[PDB]
C-alpha cells in the first residue's frame, strides 16, 4: 500500500512574470490592469456631461451664434470639448485669463444663464445694433448672444455708467470686451471720442482700459482686435461699468455653483444612454481593479492609470500537468 | 522551488485533483484515489486573497485628474506641470510591476513551502512504518486501509498500532 | 531522557499585520509611527517664533494701528499667523505680488525696523497728517504706522523727490502706497493736481503710477482704493521716490537678514517655555519615529507625514503562549 | 509559517525561556529546565536590529515644508501644488505601509527558518542516539546528564561515546 | 568512499548590503550605480553643442559686441553657458520674458541669423549711427549687432512704419528695445518729441510702449534704461513697428528650428571631439548602468540620478574560502 | 542564511570548484576531485540574470532634463520646481537602494536554497546506503568508482545494485 503527497494541476494556460524567471504558466492567476471601456460618453454619477458641440470654452460662454444656443439652466458632472472646434473667438483678440477661466470652470457643476443688463433698457443714447461679418451666422452679419456692441447714436457717444447689484446668491461671472480700431477715423465715427476709456469695478476687481490704434494685419477680414476680459461678482457685490467708447458691454452673465470631481475633456465619443463611474476621454470604465492603460486622463472614480501592458498576479501553483 | 518541492522532488502535478492545491493520492486494497488537503489549501486560499485584496486597497481610489491649458508665454510652467505629471505615472508604473514580480516570486515559494510542509508531517507521522519510494510517495510496510489513510490525512495516524507488523515486514 | 526545541512567548498583546495575514500577534515590535505631540508652540533649536497676534502678514509689514507694536529688531525661526486674523490692509486696496512677499518673508530669520524717512524731515510744503477711519484705533480714526498719508499744504503740492541709500549692509524692504480717489473734486482736494503720477526707481526696480479714479462700491465705507507696493532695495542700491500726488510715502522700512528652515504656518496653540528639533501646528514633536500622522505642515526636522494610522514593524515571534 | 516550524511541527511557545528568542528544554535525573540559545538569538537580534536601523535611516530627515498661498487669478499653480504635495503624500503613504507589511512577513519567516535550523541542527547531531517523539521533542536512547546536556546545546555532542549504549537500548 | 556536497569560492573581495546584514562579501556581484564620466563637452549623437563663450542667452541674442560672432547658420543638440557669463545685458534694463524666451530656445535646434530690416534700407529720415559706452567693443562706444538705436536726424523724427513678411518657412524671432531717457531735455535731444510710443503688431502680439522719464541710479553709468523685448512670428505672418521715438529697432532676425531633447546647462568644461549619447555639466557619461551619481543635469539617454555612493547587486554567493 | 545550508552545516566553500557555484567533492581508490553541478548552476545563472535584466529594465532611461530659471518676483514657482525635483530624487534614491538590498536578501537566501535541496536530492538517492558523516558529506557503506560518482552526480543511482554490499557494511 502507497501513499503520495502532490499539488494540483489543470489546463490553465495562465502566464506571469517572477523576478527570476518570466513566462510561468500558473492554474490560477489575477488581472490586476484594466484595458477594456465601452467607448462611449457616459453619465457620472447619475448627471450628464456639458457638451459644447461645436464650440469650445470661449465660443460658449462669449455667445457664438454659430453654436446651438444651451438651455437656460444647465448642470453637468464634466464639461467635454471637440478636437475640431472650429467655433470660438469670432472676431480677433486676446482673451485675457482665458486658462484660469477654463480652470475656474473647471469646478463648476451648474450655470444658469440671465439677462444681466437688458438690451433695450440698460444703455440709452446708443446704438445697440452693432454686428460684424467676423462673427457671422447664417451668411448674414451677427455678434455674441452674450456681448452688446454700443456704438454712437445720432453722432453722439454719452458718457454711460451702469451698474447690477448681485442678488442670486452664488457666483456671477460677467464677461465684457474692449474694442481696438485699426484708426482713429474708425474710432471717431464709432464711438465720437477719441481719448476714450472704459472702467470695470467691484469690491475686489478694478481696471481701467485704454483704446490702443494701430494699423494691424488682417485676422478674418479685420484689422481691428477686441480683448475679453471676465471677473467672478461674488454674493452681494455690485459691479459698476462706465465707459465713453470703446465698450462691448455684458448681455448675458452666468450664476454659477461649485461642485467636486469636475473636469473639462476633450473627447472625439458620442453621447450615450448609460451611466458609469469612471469617464476617459476614449470611452468609460466599468471596473474594480486597481490599474488602467486606458487613458491618464480620468473623471471620477478610476484605478491608477499606467503605462504596463500586463499586471497579472498568481494566485494558483506552477501549472504542471505533465 | 524555493523548498524544491514543487517541480522538485516532486515532478509534476495532478490534475486528477480539482478540490484543492494540495492532497494525496492513495493505493491499497480497496482501490485508489484523490483526495485534497482542506486544511493547507484553506489556509493558503486566506493567506492569497489577503494578499491580492492588500494590493487592491493599498492603491486608493484615482479621483478626477485632467490637463491643464497654458498661453504661449507659460511655457515653463507647462513644462513643469508635464514633468510633475510624468514623475508620476514613472513611480506608479515602476511600484505596480515591480510588486507584482515580487509578489508573484513570494506566491511560488509560498506554496511550494506548503507542499514541503504536507509532505514533512505526513513523513514524520509515518516513521519507519513506511518507506520513502521518492516523488513525494511513501510504501507502507503494513496494510493500510481506507481507515488508516483517513488517520494519515488527518493527522491522527497511530504508530504502535501498526508498528510490530511494520517491522516484520521491514525484517 | 528528553531534550525540546522550542521559542519564546510572553503575555505580549501586540499585533502586526503582513501581506499574507492580518492582525498577528506577536512578542516584541516597534512603533515607526508618531501620533503624540504636545498641542504648545515650543522654540525651534534655541529660537522663538514670531507671533503676529491679531495681524497678518500684510497688517504687520504695513502697520496695522490695531496690532501691538513689536520690538525694533527681532529674530525668529518660524512666523505664526492667528486662523482670526481680523486686522490686515485695513484701508481698502489690492497688495501686489503679496504672495511673492510672503514667500520672499519665509526664508528671513531677522528685521531690524528703521526710519527710512523721518516724518518731520523728509516731505516738507506738504502735509503729513492724513488719516483714516477705515484705520482706525481707539476709535479715533489712524493711518498705518510705516506709511505716512501726503496731502496738499496750504493749497499746493509741490512736486516732490526724495531718495534713500542702503547703507544697512543688509537688504531693505521697502513698502509703500498709491492712493485712488472715487472723484476727481477729492483728487484736487487732497492733491491739487489732476494728472498727477508716482515714480519708484532703484539700480533693479522701475515703475511708475498713475491714479484711476471712478466711483467704487463701499468697502469698509469706503469708496476709493489704496494699492500697496513693495521691493527689495539691495546694499549699497538706491531708492528714489518721485511724485506730485498720491503718494502713500514709506516711513519705516525692514532691514531683513536671511536665514534657512523658516516658514508661515497657521496656528490656534499657543507659545510655551518650551523647545524642541520640530513644529507643526497642533504642537511639537519630540521623536525619532521616521513617520508622523500628526501634521503635513511641519517646521524643522521631523519624521515623514503620512496618511497611515498604524506603522508598527515586528521585531520578535508570533505569539503563542497556549 | 515559511519553513514549517513556528506554528507547525512546534505547535506553541514557551513563556518559561524568558533569555532568548531560541532554546532548549531538558529532562533528565537530574531534573529539567529550559536553556535559551545564545548563538541563534544573538544573531537574530543583530540581523532585525539592522533591518528596523536600515527602514529608519532610508526615511531621511523631513525638513521645513509649508504650504503656499496664490490670488484668485493663479488658480492653475494652486492646483499644481496641491497635486504635487498630494501625489507625494500617496507614494509615501503606499511605500511605508508595504515596505512594514513585506518586512514582517519576512521576519516571521526569518524567526520559522532560526527555528528550524536550531532543530536540525540538534538532529544531526544526535543522530540515532535519539528518537524524534515530535513536538520538536528528542528522546534519548541513553542517559544524558547535564554535562551531556550542554554538550548538546553548544554544538560538541559524542555520539561514540553513548553509541553502545544508545544500540543497546535501540534493540 | 566518500562524497559531499559544497559550493563556490573564490579570491573576491565584493561587499554587498543586504536587509538583515551589511558588508557581506560575495563571490560575484553587478555595479549599478555610474560615477564616472570623461570630464570633457563631447557631441550628443552627432551634433555639436552650442557654446556662448563670454556671452550668456541675453548677449547673444541681443547680439553684444565684445562676443565672438557666430556662423549665420547654427545647429546644436544643446547649449552652454559659462558660470562667468560677463558679457550680456551691456545697456542697463529689463529684459522681459527672458526665463520664458530660455525655455523656448531650450526646444530650438537651428536657428539663421539673417537681416530683417537692412540698416541703410529700412529707416529713411532717421539717424541710425546711435552707440553707447555701456556697451563698448575695443574701448570705443558701440551698440547690438542685432539691434539699431534710431535717433534724430536734422531735428526731426519722423513717424516711422515698417513691417516685415515671414516667408521663412520657421518661426522667426524678433526681439526689439524701448530706451527710456533720464530727463526730458534728453528726451527732445534724441527724439524731438515728448509725447512718443511705440507700437508692435503681429496677428497674435500686439504691444504698446510709452516712454517712462525719471532720474534712476546709476547703472553702467547709465541713468536710462532700456527695456528688451522679443517675439516669435509664425510662418506666414506679419509684424509690424511703428514709432516716433525711443524705438531700438531690430536690424537682423532669427529663423529657428523645433528639436527634441535639447536643454541649456552651465559648465565650466572645453569641448573635446569626442560623442557621447549622455552629457552632463561635469562630462560626458558612456554607461548602460540604470543609475549614476554624478550630476542631476542631464542631456540625452542618461541614467536615472540618485544621491547613493553605492549600487552594487550580489550575484554569486557568500564568499567563504576558509 | 535563511535554508542554513550556506554557513551552516555546510561551513565554508571551495575554492577548488571553479567551474560552477554548485557541485560535489569526491574519494575513492581511483582518487579525489571537484566536479561542478551544472544544472543547478545553469538554472540559477538564468534566474540571477533575470533579475539583474528586470532590475536594469524597469528603470526607463532617463531623457533630457535641466533646470529652469526663474526672475525675482517667481520665488513660489522656483520654489515648486525645487520641490518637485527635491520630492523626485527622494523617491527614487529611496527605491534603488530599498529594492538592491531586498534583491540582495533574497539572492543569498536562493543560494542557499539551490545548495540545501542538491544536498537533499544527494540524500534521497544514496538513502541508507550511505551515512551522513556531517559537514554535507556522505560515507558511502559500499565500494563507489568514478562510474557510480557520475551516477549520484547526474541522479541515476543504482541503489538496488549496492543494497546488498552496503547492507553487508552497515551490519
Ligand atoms: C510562454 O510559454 C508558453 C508555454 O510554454 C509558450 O507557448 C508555446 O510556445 C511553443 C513555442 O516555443 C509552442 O510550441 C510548438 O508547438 C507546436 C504545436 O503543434 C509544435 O508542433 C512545435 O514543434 C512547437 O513545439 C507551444 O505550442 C506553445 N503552447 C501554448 C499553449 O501556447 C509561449 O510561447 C511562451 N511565451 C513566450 C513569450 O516565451
Ligand atoms: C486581533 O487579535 C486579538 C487576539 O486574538 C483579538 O482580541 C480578542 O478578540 C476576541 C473576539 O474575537 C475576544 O474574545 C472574547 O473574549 C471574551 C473574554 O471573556 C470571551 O468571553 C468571548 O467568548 C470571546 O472569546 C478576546 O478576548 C480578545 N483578546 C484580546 C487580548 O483582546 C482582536 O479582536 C483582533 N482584532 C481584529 C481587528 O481582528
Ligand atoms: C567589510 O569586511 C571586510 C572583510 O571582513 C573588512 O576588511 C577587513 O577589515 C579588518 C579590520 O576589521 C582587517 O583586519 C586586520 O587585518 C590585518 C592584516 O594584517 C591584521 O594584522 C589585523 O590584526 C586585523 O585583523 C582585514 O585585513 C580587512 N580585510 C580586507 C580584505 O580588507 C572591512 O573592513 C569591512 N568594512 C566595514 C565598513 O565594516
Ligand atoms: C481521522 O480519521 C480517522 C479514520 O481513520 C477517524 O477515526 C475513526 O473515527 C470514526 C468516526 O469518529 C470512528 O467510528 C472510528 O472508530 C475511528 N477509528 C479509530 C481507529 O479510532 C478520526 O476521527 C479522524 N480525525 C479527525 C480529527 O477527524
Ligand atoms: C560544551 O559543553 C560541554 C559540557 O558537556 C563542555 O565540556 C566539558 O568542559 C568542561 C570545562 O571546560 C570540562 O571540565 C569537562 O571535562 C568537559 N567535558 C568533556 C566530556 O569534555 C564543552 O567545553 C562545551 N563547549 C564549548 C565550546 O563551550
Ligand atoms: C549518469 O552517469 C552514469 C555513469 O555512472 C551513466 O551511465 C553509464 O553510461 C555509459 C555511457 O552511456 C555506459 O557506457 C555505461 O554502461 C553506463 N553505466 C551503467 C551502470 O548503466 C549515465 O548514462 C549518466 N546519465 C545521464 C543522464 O547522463
Ligand atoms: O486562485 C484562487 C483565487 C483567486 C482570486 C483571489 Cl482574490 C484569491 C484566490 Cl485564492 N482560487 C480561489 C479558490 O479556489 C481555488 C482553487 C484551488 C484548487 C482548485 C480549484 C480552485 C483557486
Ligand atoms: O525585539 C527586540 C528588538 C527591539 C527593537 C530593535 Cl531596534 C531590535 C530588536 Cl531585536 N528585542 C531586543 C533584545 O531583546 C529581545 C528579547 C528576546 C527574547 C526575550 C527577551 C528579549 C527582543
Ligand atoms: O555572477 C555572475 C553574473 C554576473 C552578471 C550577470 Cl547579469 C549575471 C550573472 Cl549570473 N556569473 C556569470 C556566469 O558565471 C558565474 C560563475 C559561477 C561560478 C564560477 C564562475 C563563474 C558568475
Ligand atoms: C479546460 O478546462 C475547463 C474547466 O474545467 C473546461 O471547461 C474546458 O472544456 C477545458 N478545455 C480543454 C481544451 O481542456
Ligand atoms: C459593470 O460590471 C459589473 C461586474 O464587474 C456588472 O455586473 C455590471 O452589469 C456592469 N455594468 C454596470 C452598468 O454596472
Ligand atoms: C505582563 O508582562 C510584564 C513583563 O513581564 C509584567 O510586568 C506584567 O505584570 C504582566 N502582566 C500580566 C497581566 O501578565
Ligand atoms: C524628548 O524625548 C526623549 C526620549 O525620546 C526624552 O528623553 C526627553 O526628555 C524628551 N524631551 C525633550 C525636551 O527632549
Ligand atoms: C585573484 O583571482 C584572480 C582571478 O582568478 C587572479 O587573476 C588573481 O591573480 C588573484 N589574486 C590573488 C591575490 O589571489
Ligand atoms: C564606451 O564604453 C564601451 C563599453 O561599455 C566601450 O566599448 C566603448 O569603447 C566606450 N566608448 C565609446 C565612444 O563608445
Amino acid at each position: 500500500d502507497t501513499i503520495c503527497i502532490g499539488y494540483h494541476a489543470n489546463n490553465s494556460t495562465d502566464t506571469v512574470d517572477t523576478v527570476l524567471e518570466k513566462n510561468v504558466t500558473v492554474t490560477h492567476s489575477v488581472n490586476l490592469l484594466e484595458d477594456s471601456h465601452n467607448g462611449k460618453l457616459c453619465r457620472l454619477k447619475g448627471i450628464a456631461p456639458l457638451q459644447l458641440g461645436k464650440c469650445n470654452i470661449a465660443g460658449w460662454l462669449l455667445g457664438n451664434p454659430e453654436c446651438d444656443p444651451l438651455l437656460p439652466v444647465r448642470s453637468w458632472s464634466y464639461i467635454v470639448e471637440t478636437p475640431n472646434s472650429e467655433n470660438g473667438i469670432c472676431y480677433p483678440g486676446d482673451f485675457i485669463d482665458y486658462e484660469e477661466l477654463r480652470e475656474q470652470l473647471s469646478s463648476v457643476s451648474s450655470f444658469e444663464r440671465f439677462e444681466i443688463f437688458p438690451k433695450e433698457s440698460s444703455w440709452p443714447n446708443h446704438n445697440t445694433n452693432g454686428v460684424t461679418a467676423a462673427c457671422s451666422h447664417e451668411g448674414k452679419s451677427s455678434f455674441y448672444r452674450n456681448l452688446l456692441w454700443l456704438t454712437e447714436k445720432e453722432g453722439s457717444y454719452p458718457k454711460l455708467k451702469n451698474s447690477y447689484v448681485n442678488k442670486k446668491g452664488k457666483e456671477v461671472l460677467v464677461l465684457w470686451g474692449i474694442h481696438h480700431p485699426p484708426n482713429s477715423k474708425e474710432q471717431q465715427n464709432l464711438y465720437q471720442n477719441e481719448n476714450a476709456y472704459v472702467s470695470v469695478v467691484t469690491s475686489n476687481y478694478n481696471r481701467r482700459f485704454t483704446p490702443e490704434i494701430a494699423e494691424r494685419p488682417k485676422v478674418r477680414d479685420q484689422a481691428g482686435r477686441m480683448n475679453y476680459y471676465w471677473t467672478l461678482l461674488k454674493p452681494g457685490d455690485t459691479i459698476i461699468f462706465e465707459a465713453n467708447g470703446n465698450l462691448i458691454a455684458p448681455m448675458y452673465a452666468f450664476a454659477l455653483s461649485r461642485g467636486f470631481g469636475s473636469g473639462i475633456i476633450t473627447s472625439n465619443a458620442s453621447m450615450h444612454e448609460c451611466n458609469t463611474k469612471c469617464q476617459t476621454p476614449l470611452g468609460a470604465i466599468n471596473s474594480s481593479l486597481p490599474y488602467q492603460n486606458i487613458h491618464p486622463v480620468t473623471i471620477g472614480e478610476c484605478p491608477k492609470y499606467v503605462r504596463s501592458a500586463k499586471l497579472r498576479m498568481v494566485t494558483g501553483l506552477r501549472n504542471i500537468p505533465s | 522551488g524555493l523548498f524544491g518541492a514543487i517541480a522538485g522532488f516532486i515532478e509534476g502535478g495532478w490534475t486528477g485533483m480539482i478540490d484543492g492545491w494540495y492532497g494525496y493520492h492513495h493505493q491499497n486494497e480497496q482501490g485508489s484515489g484523490y483526495a485534497a488537503d482542506q486544511k493547507s489549501t484553506q489556509n493558503a486560499i486566506n493567506g492569497i486573497t489577503n494578499k491580492v485584496n492588500t494590493v487592491i486597497e493599498k492603491m486608493n481610489i484615482q479621483f478626477t485628474a485632467v490637463g491643464k491649458e497654458f498661453n504661449k508665454l507659460e511655457k515653463r510652467m507647462e513644462n513643469l506641470n508635464k514633468k510633475v505629471d510624468d514623475g508620476f505615472l514613472d513611480i506608479w508604473t515602476y511600484n505596480a510591476e515591480l510588486l507584482v514580480l515580487l509578489e508573484n516570486e513570494r506566491t511560488l515559494d509560498f506554496h511550494d513551502s506548503n507542499v514541503k510542509n504536507l509532505y514533512e508531517k505526513v513523513k514524520s507521522q509515518l516513521k519507519n512504518n513506511a518507506k520513502e519510494i521518492g516523488n513525494g510517495c511513501f510504501e507502507f510496510y503494513h496494510k493500510c486501509d481506507n481507515e488508516c489513510m483517513e488517520s494519515v490525512r488527518n493527522g491522527t495516524y497511530d504508530y504502535p498500532k501498526y508498528s510490530e507488523e511494520s517491522k516484520l515486514n521491514r525484517e
